[PDB]
DNA sequence: AAAAAAAAAAAAAAAAAAAAATTTTTTTTTTTTTTTTTTTTTTT
DNA sequence: AAAAAAAAAAAAAAAAAAAAAAATTTTTTTTTTTTTTTTTTTTT
């Protein structure tokens, strides 16, 4: 029954040949086919938006009725990559369609995720819940008879969707001559299958109302691009199964979501680049190279006076500094420490908050929000196959990342403890009778405390006034020490900011209803996340005479007389206080895509210590 | 549970011989909702219907 | 593959668009209702754009639904006044349409097969008339190949059903709702309907019981024709192949048993329901029907057989046979105006040449010999067709009207010498036999030849050829046929003047009373076997020879002529 | 499923790729395929000898097993001729093979085939007695949705004696979406389909025995091969028809033979022109021309002794004249017809045998043999579908060749009446109620009677010694007498030949290509035979004591002129000159005048 | 003129083909419940 | 700071819902082959 000709098909096939055709036009499609034939990948994201400028019927369309028209967009496909190259286009038996963009209607949530949208491309935001296990499924089934020395091919549809039928769904085991047939698994073909589930995100579901999830199936391509508790945009066709034969039925068709593509909903992997914002970010670095710490540290953080070194800090920690795997897998850690410990009203959160909306993976932990099991990674068992599973905690989210730990004090014992080999190793070693494993945070960990008696006693010793123990404070590798000096003239200062921040305003955007590397210098007052992004990578090795240097240093550190009397120490001068110091170099280096972390950087890594560290305890 | 054709071949159609088409289904929302007796109209020693 | 949608808009444009507008004319009379029948010309459609024809002759079905309903299309802007309603059927459809408009709601959107079809409101018919370039082909040459095409063929005809109404839409009547379903029918057969499927039925959840009847239905004037060979086409041993052919609308009642035809048609098929595959008989959708080569005075006369030589005389009285005696019906028995011949004759004179040279030139001309046509060959039997008893003719009754040129009369059979002298006498058959009981009709004329007295008591003219030895006579027939193996008026021609002549109708004068008595009271002195039958012989050929000077009144030349010949027929 | 490897398809296809090959082994095949290239056709035929000949293995397992290696062999065809033409391969979709040679022991009859050669390539002797009408089966049936526009084209296969289900022979005639279909019959393809009945031979049967036959089906190019009553050899594959759906099979599978090739008689051998053939009679026609029909008449039949001018006479028949149809319609004869006649043991049904042996379609026939309906035409009724059917006589089988009737004085006089209508026209009119006919019956006939009282009269004129009128006589363009005449000479030549002969392939080529030319007569000869013609009209032509055989006519010149003809196409001058009409003028004079 | 051969029509019988056809039970899955361990939290 | 008590977590076991799984020949029709009877056509 092979059709002869179908003027719709045909017409879809032309419309998305011209669609692909692309060197009249800017060259955008038919440079995503020849870099997408150079990775040997074999989907092409084509933008809804273009697709409906270019032609709205064929989106609307399509966005009505999606199977056969990407069979179209699909067919138009390998015949535009055989035209680019037919020996690649021979390669892959189906080349693929993903989508993106404004899916303006076509964007619900599984709440919302209604009746109307069947066989329609709909677009939906959630959770992940689960991830089943990435299971063969086969296509394409070859078979050998070793009687008659006979071969056999039998063929399978893809019909997760439509009907499916026994004759199609036959595995061959015997020949014509009741013979044995051997299957042959190699010369078969055979593609990934996996379900997971979608849900509505806590932070966006109602408030009392249960959670709502619907099922999505990954075959091939989209095999481990989302694991339980990612943030994920699922873009594809709502459908209805088959139920399996049987002369009743109710008239129950329970449901699916045949993704056409999945992205990560975080948008924080955001590398997002062009030629002349790497020119920009290059003559930024070599230019002022030697101030550009100290134009950075200014920057990062507007909305906020003062704490300079504070942010120096968080720069520090932010670009990092480098970790280190030696000859045997000893580990020594490249993440900064941050403890803000100061009086409240010290903008300690707003800083968190920063951070939080600006460094890509971050994550925030309360002191008894978050909790131990929690916070670090967990063993459970499955309870479908009486199997242990892991179940990856904060802090392994947050591997490569930052945590923001609100209320740090807070945290009991038990958890203040739990937080261990995390913060030195950046592992948490879990075990269980049945499956042991070590899971890898390599985080980093901005944490603001809060003192002791609800505010900082300025004659007592600092030691005295925190509530933490001297074993965690060695791990943490820096200590801030953030007061409210209450005095006039700085007052003065921070309140001539804040106000003229409550009077900042969108520009030209609001009328009264409320809700480039330099900045257009506001009065009233992006690249921040390129150049901190391509910093991170630099690994600036240690010149001879910073090595010295900051050792000598350490020395001094270490030494009781460095500190007069009248001080107090914050922290003890542990190794890990030495390792601070390199670290904050590296950091500095890499701010200045320096390539050798030099003296400059030393100094100003045992600057940074020599006010964080050592406090004046008043009489 | 019989084909309708009269023109099967010289053969007839099996028995039970249809299968559902799922994409050809035109469907719709449904809902089972637990509606419980008014906490008030409930009288006093029974159980809510 | 083409675009059916742009192919039709070729054609609408090219039936308004082409010539006086050849086709408009047409067009208006039909829509006027002034036609039932239209016939496109594939030379006039090569005129313009050939593509076009070469795949009209490929798929002609699809084209044909095309033209049809096109020009279906066309009608109502042709259309200028209100036609008189003429038919019952004409007034369904009026009143069909009247009720679609009175519940019209133009806006509101039906469905795909909730209207009234084409094949039903349509009311008249279009064929075609293949093309020159086509030529015709062999009926035995039109294979599986030529299933679809568009073919003409030439073949004679064997035995025609009558006219009894095919079904084309029959119409069902609900018992609750009232609406009017139809079933379009297309094969040999249909399943009735037992349900309605109007959708007052499908709100009301009734049963439907819907009734069919004949008064709503539309049928049409359907025959199954037979065609055989040409015995000119059949190859050197096999006997002729037949076809089935299907004659519809104003194509039938023009093709009649033993008539020559050219039918313009393609050849469709129908289901065959031992081994396995789909088998299909097959039957050639008659288009159009042109009878052909049969069926379309000194001088005359010798150019009646010119390869012959001498019988002059004889001649003369088969031209005056051919024009006829004058048809007579006076006081109610009956005088008919034909005249019989026999040529009794030495062994080879070409006597059965003469005979078959008549039996290529009349219009109706059945030359039977001895044995080949006895009994039912000569008679009329039974046969079985919708199958019934379907009395059909053999060789006179299918000269019922023509010439029955007899060979060899001297050894026929004695039933069929019996028959011939009944259809002489009185020009019917009478029959009472085992499965017959009849009186067929054969207003036929008697060519009898045979070789040497109820043959001269029972005829109009008896001719005894002696071939006497003659040198001169034998030396000039000699380089006369010589001559024909050496080199080897026109037919169509000599037929068309006879044509004209048969009607004429003289009456007889008065001033030939006297003449015509007194030559019978001669002739039978001289006699003294003539009698009655000899006096209506010379009457008959009297009438004759006036008709064939065209002049409506007789004259002493016309007697004069026809004495010449009865003496030189007995002497 | 599809396969992928088979060791037996693919060294089929191979080996048969190998051997229809050919171009470096005598080009038989390579000419062969050219052949039914140029010619349109797509049926090959092959040489199984040929066959055992290159690859004897394959030989036997294209025998023992023949759907299989017949399948493998068509789709080598298909690929062999994809190489050789491309356009041509294109257009013809599948490329059928036919078996030809010697099949050793499964050349049989309808008696001997048992179930033994089941699944296997018979080649099958024995009558046509069933010849259905000619249908198409639907192959490749398309459709077109009025609603959506598009065309859509189902396909069928051959499941004619293999496994088949109703998924396969189910035809559309709704849409997807309920959307009734329009079927586009003439884009669509078709393969006509008819089935004959073969039967064993009836003299080959024993005797006192019912006949055995077998069913035989046929498809494109092989139709309208073999009408009933032809004495077909059919080669093709003797199988089992599955009884369609049980749930209780008797285990009596029915059989047919679905054939791959068929053929006649193998003596209407038109084609077997060479290269020796054209120049031996080049040479026979150029080097001498005074003598060619007296040299073939005399080498005629070699076995009777004497009948020089009776011989030539039967040469003058066997060549025939040249049939004269003319512009208005009429159509003089070129057919001569002969009567023997003598006394006993003048070898008369030796001669007629000596006809029957050698010339194309010569049908025999004695006296009381056929009475009437056998000789001409007869018509039947078919019994199934209520017409009538024509059934053609041994006349209508002779068409374009030779009926000899033996004892034809002991003939019925009813058989001569009936040929009352051939031996002029040539056709016969037969009719019935339903069919009205004129069959092409164009045919000479040879007959052999004895005299009236046994032996012929001397003392009598032959009026009086022939059983037969004028009318008879007449309708025969030729009369001639036979007598034994007893002479001491006569009887020892004749004796001494007798026993000579106690103790042609050439001739065969002649008849039929002299047949196909196609003289022309001059005006030489026209004024001869007309007067010659004259002479002869005239008492002074006889005298007393010897009186004319048949009495003369324009019949009478009219066949001196086919016999004139007769002669120029046995001298191949294509021009009648007054050497032939002088011989043909000493014919007729010998033939028409005998003593008394 | 009587006999007989053939024709068409009618009937019987054997082989093949046609047609008719929902209900009961089992198993996965989901969802809670309960036990016991582990963990965490409050007390002296 | 460590012990006792309580709460929550983890894991095994049970009860119902709803989708899957399994069983499953016999009687009637009707075409085709064969024979038989009455009649007409043809032959002795
Ligand atoms: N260094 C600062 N510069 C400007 N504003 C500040 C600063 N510190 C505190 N504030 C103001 O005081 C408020 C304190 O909020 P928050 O930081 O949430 O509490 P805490 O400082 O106790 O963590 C902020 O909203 C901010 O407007
Ligand atoms: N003048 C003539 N023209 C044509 N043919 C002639 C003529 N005279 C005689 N014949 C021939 O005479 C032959 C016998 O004629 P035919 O019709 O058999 O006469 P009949 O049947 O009465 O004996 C024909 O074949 C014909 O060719
Ligand atoms: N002229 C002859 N030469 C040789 N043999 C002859 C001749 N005439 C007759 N015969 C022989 O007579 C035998 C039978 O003759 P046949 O053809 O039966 O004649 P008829 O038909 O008169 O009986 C044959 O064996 C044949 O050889
Ligand atoms: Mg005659
Ligand atoms: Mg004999
Ligand atoms: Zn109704």
């Amino acid at each position: 029954t092979v059709v002869l000709d179908d003027v719709e098909l045909r017409e879809a096939q032309r419309d998305y040949l011209d669609f692909l055709d692309d060197e009249e036009d800017q060259g955008i499609y038919q440079s995503k086919v020849r870099e997408l034939i150079s990775d040997n990948q074999y989907r092409l994201i084509v933008n809804v938006n273009d697709l409906r400028r270019k032609n709205e019927k064929r989106a609307n369309r399509l966005l009505n009725n999606a199977f056969e028209e990407l069979v179209a967009f699909q067919r138009a496909l390998k015949d535009f990559v055989a035209s680019i190259d037919a020996t690649y286009a021979k390669q892959y038996e189906e080349f693929y369609v993903g989508l993106e963009g404004s899916f303006g209607s076509k964007h619900v949530s599984p709440r919302t995720l209604t009746s109307c949208f069947l066989s329609c491309v709909v677009c939906v935001e959630g959770i992940v819940t689960k991830c089943s296990l990435v299971r063969p499924k086969v296509v394409r089934s070859v078979h050998y008879c070793p009687a008659t020395k006979k071969t056999i091919e039998r063929r399978y549809s893809d019909l997760t969707t439509l009907v499916a039928f026994p004759s199609s769904s036959v595995y061959p085991t015997k020949d014509e001559e009741n013979n044995p047939l051997e299957t042959e698994y190699g010369l078969s073909v055979y593609k990934d299958h996996q379900t997971i589930t979608i849900q509505e995100m806590p932070e966006k579901a109602p408030a009392g109302q249960l959670p709502r999830s619907v099922d999505v199936i990954l075959d091939d391509d989209l095999v481990d691009k989302a694991k339980p508790g990612d943030r994920v945009q699922v873009v594809g066709t709502y459908r209805c199964l088959p139920g399996k034969k049987g002369g009743y039925t109710s008239g129950t068709f329970r449901t699916v979501l045949i993704a056409c593509n999945v992205k990560q909903m975080s948008k924080d992997a955001q590398p997002s680049f062009s030629a002349e914002d790497i020119a920009k970010i290059k003559k930024f670095s070599k230019t002022r190279s030697k101030d550009i710490f100290d134009q950075l540290a200014k920057s990062l953080a507007p909305s906020i006076h003062g704490h300079d070194y504070v942010k120096k800090a968080i720069l520090c920690l932010l670009l990092g500094g480098v970790e280190r795997d030696l000859e045997n897998g000893s580990h020594i850690r490249g993440d900064i420490n941050i403890l803000l410990i100061g009086d409240p009203s010290v903008a300690k959160s707003q800083l968190l908050r920063y951070v939080l909306c600006t460094a890509p993976r971050a994550i925030p932990t309360t002191g008894r929000g978050s909790s131990g099991v929690g916070l670090t990674a967990a063993v459970t068992t499955d309870q479908e196959t009486g199997e242990r599973r892991l179940e990856a905690g904060a802090m392994v989210l947050a591997d490569r990342g930052v945590v923001c730990i609100d209320e740090f004090d807070k945290m009991s014992d038990m958890d203040r403890t739990a937080i261990h080999e995390v913060m030195e190793q950046g592992r948490v070693t879990i075990a269980k009778a049945g499956i042991h494993a070590r899971l890898n945070a390599r985080c980093s960990v901005l944490a603001a405390a809060n003192p002791v008696y609800g505010r900082y006693d300025q004659y007592k010793t600092p030691m005295e006034n925190i509530g933490l123990q001297d074993s965690l404070l060695s791990r943490f590798d820096l200590l801030f020490i953030m007061l409210d000096q209450m005095d006039p003239e700085q007052d003065r200062e921070i309140s001539d900011h804040v106000l003229r921040m409550h009077r900042y305003r969108a520009p030209g955007e609001q009328d009264g209803d409320a809700m480039q590397i330099y900045e257009k210098h506001d009065n009233l007052l992006a690249f921040m996340k390129k150049y901190i992004h391509v910093a991170k990578i630099i690994k600036p090795v240690l010149t001879q005479e910073s090595a010295t240097y900051i050792a000598e240093e350490y020395s001094r550190l270490r030494s009781q007389d460095s500190m007069s009397s009248d001080t107090a120490r914050t922290s003890p001068v542990t190794a890990r206080t030495l390792e601070t110091l390199i670290r904050l170099a590296t950091a500095h280096a890499k701010a200045r895509m320096s390539k050798t972390v030099d003296l400059q950087d030393a100094e100003e890594a045992v600057e940074l210590v020599q006010y964080a560290y050592f406090k004046k305890v008043l009489e | 549970r019989k084909c309708n054709t009269d023109q099967a071949g010289r053969p007839k159609c099996p028995l039970d011989p249809y299968f559902i088409m799922p994409d050809k289904c035109k469907c719709v929302d449904f809902q089972t909702l637990k509606l419980q007796e008014l906490p008030d109209a409930v009288p006093h020693g029974e159980m809510p219907r | 593959l083409k675009d059916y949608a742009l192919e039709k808009e070729k054609v609408k444009k090219f039936l308004q668009e082409f010539y006086q507008f050849k086709y408009g004319n047409q067009l208006v009379r039909l829509a006027h209702r002034e036609q039932v029948a239209l016939y496109v010309d594939l030379d006039d459609v090569a005129e313009d754009d050939p593509e076009l024809v070469d795949s009209i002759c490929e798929n002609a079905r699809r084209y044909a639904k095309l033209f049809a309903d096109a020009v279906q299309e066309l009608l109502p802007q042709y259309k200028e006044r209100e036609v008189v309603n003429k038919d019952v059927l004409d007034v369904y459809i009026e009143h069909r349409l009247m009720m679609e408009q009175r519940s019209r709601d133009p806006g509101m959107v039906r469905s795909p097969q909730n209207q009234y079809p084409a094949e039903l409101m349509r009311r008249f018919e279009l064929y075609f008339q293949g093309p020159s370039s086509n030529k015709p082909r062999v009926i035995r040459e039109v294979r599986a190949d030529s299933v679809g095409k568009l073919v003409t063929v030439r073949g004679i005809v064997t035995r025609v059903s009558e006219v009894k109404p095919k079904m084309v839409v029959a119409t069902y009547t609900c018992d609750q709702c009232g609406a009017e379903t139809y079933q379009p029918i297309q094969s040999p057969t249909f399943m009735p309907l037992i349900m309605c499927p109007s959708q007052e039925c499908q709100t009301n959840r009734s049963g439907g019981r819907l009734y069919l009847q004949t008064r709503g239905s539309r049928f049409i004037k359907f025959q199954e024709m037979k065609m055989q060979e040409h015995s000119d086409q059949v190859p050197v041993g096999n006997i002729p192949r037949s076809i089935t052919v299907l004659v519809e609308g104003e194509n039938t009642r023009i093709a009649q048993p033993g008539d020559h035809v050219s039918v313009t048609g393609i050849f469709l098929p129908i289901l065959r329901t031992v081994v396995q595959g789909l088998l299909s008989e097959t039957y050639l959708e008659a288009h159009r029907i042109v009878k052909m080569n049969k069926s379309e005075y000194e001088k005359l006369a010798a150019s009646i057989a010119p390869e012959i030589y001498g019988h002059e005389d004889v001649k003369k009285a088969l031209l005056l046979l051919l024009v006829g005696g004058v048809d007579q019906s006076p006081r109610g028995m009956k005088i008919r105006g034909n005249i019989n011949i026999c040529l009794m004759g030495d062994p080879g004179v070409a006597k059965s040449q003469l005979l078959s040279y008549i039996d290529r030139l009349a219009p109706r001309s059945q030359y039977t010999t001895g044995r080949g046509s006895s009994g039912v060959g000569l008679t009329a039997a039974v046969l079985r067709d919708s199958g019934e008893l379907t009395l059909e003719g053999g060789a006179l009754v299918l000269a019922d009207q023509g010439v029955c040129c007899i060979d060899e009369f001297d050894k026929m059979a004695e039933a069929d010498r019996t028959a011939i002298h009944e259809v002489m006498e009185q020009q019917t058959i009478s029959i009472a036999k085992a499965g017959i009981l009849t009186t067929l009709n054969a207003r036929c004329s008697i060519l009898a030849a045979a070789n040497p007295a109820a043959l001269l008591s029972r005829f109009d003219l008896l001719w005894l050829i002696q071939d006497r030895p003659d040198r001169d006579n034998d030396l000039r027939l000699a380089q006369h046929i010589t001559y024909v193996h050496q080199h080897s008026l026109d037919m169509k021609l000599m037929r068309r003047y006879i044509a004209m002549c048969r009607e004429k109708q003289p009456m007889v004068p008065e001033s030939l009373a006297d003449y015509i008595t007194a030559a019978y009271v001669e002739m039978r002195r001289e006699a003294w076997y003539t009698s009655a039958r000899t006096l209506l012989a010379i009457l008959r050929l009297s009438t004759a020879l006036a008709r064939l000077r065209m002049v409506d009144v007789v004259e002493k030349e016309d007697v004069n002529e026809a004495i010449r010949l009865m003496e030189m027929s007995k002497d």
